[PDB]
C-alpha cells in the first residue's frame, strides 16, 4: 500500500492522540508508523490482528 | 502586634486566594478557548470585507505575570535542633 519495505518492516503499532493549540487533547484510532508517517491501521483487541 | 502564628493563618489565606486566582484563569473556557491561561490575539470577522477584525485582547493574569509567586508576611523563626537517642542500661 504505501511507503518501502523497509521503512514498513521498521514501524509498529501506535496509538494516536491529536493535540489542539488550546489544550485538550483528542484520542484517536490505531496507526502504522511506518518511517515517520502514520497508518491507519486497526488493533483487535482478541488476539493481536492489526488490520 | 500580630504573632507569627497569625501570620502562619493568614499567609495560608493568601495562598489559598492565590492558588484560586491562579485555578479560575487556568481552566475557564468559552468554546474550548482558554481566555486567560495564554496571551494572544483573538480576530472578529466584523463585516463581509477581509480586514473586519475587531481583535479582543489578553495578559497572563496568573500568579507569575501578576508578580504574586513570592508573597511572606511570615517573618522568621528560630529552630533549636536537640539530639534525640535511646539511653542504655550497659555501664
Amino acid at each position: 500500500g504505501g511507503v518501502d519495505a523497509t521503512d514498513a518492516n521498521g514501524a509498529e503499532l501506535v496509538k494516536m492522540s491529536y493535540t489542539d493549540k488550546n489544550g485538550k487533547t483528542i484520542e484517536g484510532g490505531y496507526a502504522l508508523k511506518a518511517g515517520d508517517k502514520y497508518y491507519a491501521a486497526d488493533y483487535d483487541e482478541a488476539t493481536g490482528a492489526i488490520k | 502586634t500580630n504573632s507569627q502564628s497569625d501570620l502562619d493563618s493568614i499567609q495560608a489565606e493568601i495562598t489559598q486566594r492565590l492558588n484560586e486566582i491562579d485555578r479560575v484563569s487556568g481552566q475557564t473556557q468559552f468554546n474550548g478557548v482558554k481566555v486567560l491561561a495564554q496571551d494572544n490575539t483573538l480576530t472578529i470577522q466584523v463585516g463581509a470585507n477581509d480586514g473586519e477584525t475587531i481583535d479582543i485582547d489578553l495578559k497572563q493574569i496568573n500568579s507569575q505575570t501578576l508578580g504574586l509567586d513570592s508573597l511572606n508576611v511570615q517573618k522568621a523563626y528560630d529552630v533549636k535542633d536537640t539530639a534525640v537517642t535511646t539511653k542504655a542500661y550497659a555501664n
